[PDB]
């Protein structure tokens, strides 16, 4: 139940990362929770 | 009877009483498992507003102006008409402060007798988060972690912390687990919207009492909020014209998100050698 | 032995203390910080107690509770 | 933080103006054209406080009739602090160390120590260990952001009790604190144009970290010889 | 045993404790941790008390009370 909202927040702040465009100034995104939990 | 002093206990009574205190003294003396408690504060917003609109003003006809641009038709008009007389533009000018403040492309076509102005803004803004307070204590006491600032608050005046707070009290139930009555908050004083009454605090507040394994990370809680709002200033049968009908509309759109996890790791601390490591 | 000293899981001692009181009504009395419960009475009273702990002692679920709010204006 | 953006005016056609630049193309062009034709700006000229108060790279370019103005700005900060208060006392006595400054706090008014505290009971138990029931926090007055109301103080605090091995160190909590802020205000399609699209769009961006820990090393004294040493 | 420990499902020991005092009025006591109730008495007052709480805990229906309020206004 932990681990399906941990990833799919995980996985939601992964596809921020990709979803922002080079050529464009943005934020430097934050480290993304961690992979080895669960 | 105690002494505080020392640390010892000093019981007086029968060699039958004593045998039998000193078991239960000896059940009731053993050392106490202590807990860290990590928790994890993630939290995302983003949202994208965009406001658009079309006035275009005919002196021979009429004119079609919509406030909320930012500028109408009309003061807009009445300042760039005053720009081309006088060459410049006064602080005088009841179109200054129009212009002072605007934001986005404005952009002018004259054609013929034909006044046409664009405005077009659009804003997107994204926030991210991550707080990870951890406080390592003994069980069955209550610890807390503060960090934040101390601000008077309005009542004579009273003292109030805001800031990331964690106050836990753990129960180690047995072995492996815990029971954690967590109660924690990040609040921030709100810089905006000041008042003569007192200021506000941005609070996101979670207190509740939650039994993890002593290496598990579990989700105390959450909120996903998510919002879209429209508006449209239209000519009423023009504006809805399927693709020119946004020549006459003032569309003003705007959409938020907000994602918050809290999670809490606890980790149970036995004997001093994992707590070195 | 007459008194024992019984180390709770899943219960809190001071919160044991006020619900045996009533049955025992021997001394029941709680350690706050080592979470133990110091009952002394008579052999037939521990045994009888024992089975009450043991039942009271249990592990408690947890809910997890989502609530959704939808709501949805409009107007022309 | 990093805030740059792009604003183009033209007389011909309009003009891309953004409020938040700390310079907007409109008083911006009204302050370098009264710059030009008076040779000088007075303190009146409307568009002296916002000269007078900016900060970063502002570049205007004049390519015919189209003007263009560059306003970029990068900022960055950091920050460390150490901090090593330490107290002798015999166990089961409450010790406290203050290094910091007693502040009147309005309510009529009251008295608060706000500094470095350090405020420990130890529990020696038994040969090596020790029982610490820590209360500390470095705690500062907050010279911003005064009010009428009072102070405000910057404050980390810390307590709970801890039972540590006589020679170990070993942390007591810690604040791992990350922030990122970004802000854009576009053209709406010319702004998403890949590379170009920088030229319409207005990005301001923040970024914030704090890491913060606190550790505890208790000694045990069993005599004087090694309270010398 | 001479105490049991009853797992109330569908009700609330407190709740429950006061209703059963006039009855046993025997001790009954209720944990409000695990949601039990306690009771000590003789066998035979057990077994009289564990068909009244039998017939006391039974499942609560639920009620959905849609209001609709209608008004029209109209004037020249």
């Amino acid at each position: 139940l932990s681990k399906e909202k941990y990833t799919r927040y995980r996985q939601e702040q992964q596809q921020r990362i990709d979803g922002k465009s080079k050529a464009l100034v943005g934020s430097e995104d934050l480290p993304v929770l961690d992979e080895n939990t669960f | 009877t105690a002494d505080e002093q020392t640390n010892s206990l000093v019981i007086t009574a029968d060699q039958s009483v004593q045998e039998k205190l000193a078991t239960v003294i000896a059940r009731l003396d053993i050392r106490r498992a202590q807990v860290l408690v990590e928790a994890i504060i993630v939290e995302v917003q983003d949202g994208n507003g965009l406001n658009l609109g079309v006035q275009w003003a005919n002196k021979n006809v009429g004119a079609q102006q919509f406030t909320n641009t930012g500028l109408p038709i009309f003061n807009a008009a009445q300042g760039v008409a005053d720009y081309k007389k006088n060459g410049g533009i006064t602080s005088a000018n009841p179109a200054w402060d129009m212009f002072s403040a605007y934001n986005g492309m404005a952009a002018g076509f004259f054609n013929g007798d034909w006044g046409v102005l664009l405005t077009a803004l659009a804003s997107n803004n994204k926030n991210d988060i991550l707080a990870t307070p951890s406080i390592v204590t003994l069980d069955n006491k209550l610890a807390s972690f503060n960090v934040g600032q101390d601000v008077p608050v309005l009542s004579t005046v009273e003292r109030k912390t805001v800031g990331t707070k964690l106050k836990v009290t753990p129960q180690v139930n047995e072995g492996d687990a815990v029971l954690l009555e967590i109660e924690q908050e990040v609040s921030s004083v709100d810089s905006s919207s000041n008042s003569t009454l007192g200021p506000t605090f941005n609070t996101r507040t979670i207190q509740n009492a939650v039994l993890v394994k002593t290496g598990e990370t579990v989700v105390l809680g959450g909120l996903l909020d998510d919002f879209s709002k429209e508006q449209v200033s239209k000519v009423p049968l023009l504006g809805d014209i399927p693709l020119v009908g946004q020549l006459f509309r003032y569309t003003s759109t705007e959409r938020a998100k907000r994602n918050l996890m809290v999670f809490i790791r606890p980790t149970i601390i036995r004997d001093d050698d994992v707590y070195r490591s | 032995g007459n008194t024992r000293v019984y180390y709770l899981k899943y219960a809190k001692a001071t919160n044991l203390v006020e619900v045996l009181t009533g049955v025992s009504e021997v001394a029941i009395t709680a350690d706050e910080q080592t979470n133990s419960l110091v009952i002394t009475a008579d052999q037939s009273v521990q045994e009888k107690l024992a089975t009450v702990i043991a039942r009271l002692d249990i592990r408690r679920a947890q809910v997890l509770v989502e609530a959704i709010i939808v709501e949805v204006q409009d107007g022309n």
